[PDB]
């Protein structure tokens, strides 16, 4: 039973971080996305003016 | 050889005749205690292993 118990801890240890990586990055590629759609509209008026 | 092997003998009947023999009703409740630690113990260990 210890040993098991020790072993479940280190797991949901591990779970936990993962979880909040897994959050972090999905934040930055909404982020990234976006900027990429206002990039595009200004590459569109840049070429209008030219 | 065999007058030494007679005083050990003799010394041993004396060290049990010290001695007294046990209460069957305290180790039936042992027993059952340990059937319940036993249990618990089981449904602990399955609880661990489905988390």
């Amino acid at each position: 039973l210890e040993r098991q118990k020790k072993a479940l801890g280190r797991e949901v240890a591990l779970l936990h971080k993962q979880q909040i990586a897994l959050q972090d990055k999905g934040s930055a590629f909404s982020a990234e996305h976006l900027k990429l759609q206002l990039q595009k509209e200004s590459l569109n008026e840049l070429r209008k003016e030219c | 050889v065999t007058e030494n092997e007679c005083q050990n003998y003799k010394r041993c009947l004396e060290i049990l005749e010290q001695m007294n023999e046990d209460d069957s009703e305290q180790l039936q409740m042992e027993l059952k205690e340990l059937a319940l630690e036993e249990e618990r113990l089981i449904q602990e260990l399955e609880d661990v292993e489905k988390n």
